[PDB]
C-alpha cells in the first residue's frame, strides 16, 4: 500500500482548496481514509475520512461545514476539500489509510492509521512569489559566519555550504514569517578563526520557485 | 469530545533508559481503540501501537503500549538513538478521533551554554533601504532561552523574530537565530546595537553589541 | 462508531 498525494499549493483567504491522495496496493474500497493535517509547530489533528465503498465520510465537528472528502474509486483517490481558508488553514495535510492485520493487504482492518501520505504543504496567503535577497553574515578560536536569505515566498528554501563538502558546525534555521507575509531565514556555521585565511566559505542558497540560485561567497 | 492529555510534553533521557510515556483520556476510550505513533521532524508519524497493545510487524518490539479505559502508556524498554522523536497518542473509540498534543524524547546531556555573537547589516543590504541585525546563541543546552535585544539600552518589541533549530544528532544542543529589522532610516537614528542573552549555563545575562 | 465500520465490511465481505 502507498499514498501519493498532490503538489504543495499556494491559496487565497477565503478559497477552497482540494487536495488528492492516490492509493495503490490492497484494496481501496473497503478501508477507511481520513486526512489529519499538521500547522507549522504545531501537533496533528484528525479532521474526517471517507469509507468509499458506502460513501459514509464522517467529519470533525471543527470542519463540519467547510469540508468535503471523497473517493473515486475507478482511480483509487481521495479528495479532501476545505473552504474559506484562512491563515491558521496553513499545515501539512497528510492522508491516512488504517492498516490491516496478518500477511498481504487485504487483512482485517485495524482503525489505526498504518499507511501515511508524504503529505501536501497547504499555504494560505495573499502574498506572491517572491526570490530571497542573499546577504552575508560576515565572520568579526572559533569564528560564526552565515547568510541571511530575506524576503521569499513560498516555502521552501534550501541552503548548503561549500556545494555540500562544510556539514560540520552548520545551522541552518526554520524560516519565520514576517508582517509582510514574506519568509526569511538563516544558516550559519563555525569554523577555526585561522581557516578564515586558508579557506573560502560559500552558501548555496535554492528558492526553485523564483529560480532565486545564489552561491553568496561571505568574507572577513 | 475526548481530550488526550499527554504529560509531560517533553522528556529529556539519555540512549539506552527505559522511557514511559502518559496518554489521560478526559473520558473512557471505547474499546480500547488507542494508537501510538512516532514522528521524526519532517517525516510523516508512523504508526507503532494500536488497540493499546497490539504491535504492528515491522514496528520494534522495544515498544510497547499497556492500560486500558482512560489511563494509557507507552514504554520503550531501552531508548535508540534513533528513538529520539515526538510520540503521540490518538483514541478512535469514537467517530470523532482526537490526538494528543504529542511528548518530545530528548536526548538528555549537560548544561552548555550558549556562544553568542551578534552580525550587523551587510553593506549590501543597507544600500538597499533596510537593516537586519542577527543575533546568534549556538550549542546549547537545554532548550530554554531567551534573547532581549536593546537599541542604544531601549528595549525592543515587535521587530524581531527567532527560531531554534532541532537537537543537533552529534552533541544534542540547539542553536537561536533571531533577527532585528528596521529601516536603515530608522537603524540610522541609533548607535549601540545589542542582543541580550538569557539560559540556565549562564550565572547572569550576556550581552553582545556593536555600535553603529 | 465509523471507526469499526470497515471490521463488520470485512466479516460480512469474507462470507
Amino acid at each position: 500500500v502507498q499514498l501519493v498525494q498532490s503538489g504543495a499549493e499556494v491559496k487565497r483567504p477565503g478559497s477552497s482548496v482540494t487536495v488528492s491522495c492516490k492509493a495503490s496496493g490492497g484494496s481501496f474500497s473497503t478501508y477507511a481514509l481520513s486526512w489529519v493535517r499538521q500547522a507549522p509547530g504545531r501537533g496533528l489533528e484528525w479532521m474526517g475520512g471517507v469509507i468509499p465503498l458506502l460513501t459514509i465520510t464522517n467529519y470533525a465537528p471543527r470542519f463540519q461545514g467547510r469540508i468535503t472528502i471523497t473517493a473515486d474509486r475507478s482511480t483509487s483517490t481521495a479528495y479532501l476539500e476545505l473552504n474559506s481558508l484562512r491563515p491558521e488553514d496553513t499545515a501539512v495535510y497528510y492522508c491516512a489509510r488504517e492498516g490491516t492485520t496478518g500477511w498481504g493487504w487485504l487483512g482485517k482492518p485495524i482503525g489505526a492509521f498504518a499507511h501515511w501520505g508524504q503529505g501536501t504543504l497547504v499555504t494560505v496567503s495573499s502574498a506572491s512569489t517572491k526570490g530571497p535577497s542573499v546577504f552575508p553574515l560576515a565572520p568579526s578560536g572559533t569564528a560564526a559566519l552565515g547568510c541571511l536569505v530575506k524576503d521569499y515566498f513560498p516555502e521552501p528554501v534550501t541552503v548548503s555550504w561549500n556545494s555540500g563538502a562544510l556539514t560540520s558546525g552548520v545551522h541552518t534555521f526554520p524560516a519565520v514569517l514576517q508582517s509582510s507575509g514574506l519568509y526569511s531565514l538563516s544558516s550559519v556555521v563555525t569554523v577555526p578563526s585561522s581557516s578564515l585565511g586558508t579557506q573560502t566559505y560559500i552558501c548555496n542558497v535554492n528558492h526553485k520557485p523564483s529560480n532565486t540560485k545564489v552561491d553568496k561567497k561571505v568574507e572577513p | 469530545e475526548i481530550v488526550l492529555t499527554q504529560s509531560p510534553g517533553t522528556q529529556s533521557l539519555s540512549p539506552g533508559e527505559r522511557a514511559t510515556l502518559s496518554c489521560r483520556a478526559s473520558q473512557s476510550v471505547g474499546n480500547n481503540k488507542l494508537a501510538w505513533y512516532q514522528q521524526r521532524p519532517g517525516q510523516a508519524p508512523r504508526l507503532l501501537i494500536y488497540g493499546a497493545s497490539s504491535r504492528p510487524s515491522g514496528v520494534a518490539d522495544r515498544f510497547s503500549g499497556s492500560g486500558s479505559g482512560t489511563d494509557f502508556t507507552l514504554t520503550i524498554s531501552r531508548l535508540e538513538p534513533e528513538d529520539f522523536a515526538v510520540y503521540y497518542c490518538q483514541q478512535y473509540g469514537q467517530s470523532l478521533s482526537t490526538f494528543g498534543q504529542g511528548t518530545k524524547v530528548e536526548v538528555k546531556r549537560t548544561v552548555a551554554a550558549p556562544s553568542v555573537f551578534i552580525f550587523p547589516p551587510s553593506d549590501e543590504q543597507l544600500k538597499s533601504g533596510t537593516a537586519s541585525v542577527v543575533c546568534l546563541l549556538n550549542n546549547f543546552y537545554p532548550r530554554e532561552a531567551k534573547v532581549q535585544w536593546k537599541v542604544d539600552n531601549a528595549l525592543q518589541s515587535g521587530n524581531s523574530q527567532e527560531s531554534v533549530t532541532e537537537q543537533d544528532s552529534k552533541d544534542s544542543t540547539y542553536s537561536l537565530s533571531s533577527t532585528l529589522t528596521l529601516s536603515k532610516a530608522d537603524y540610522e537614528k541609533h548607535k549601540v546595537y545589542a542582543c541580550e542573552v538569557t539560559h540556565q549555563g549562564l550565572s547572569s545575562p550576556v550581552t553582545k553589541s556593536f555600535n553603529r | 462508531n465509523w471507526f469499526d465500520i470497515t471490521n463488520w465490511l470485512w466479516y460480512i465481505k469474507k462470507k
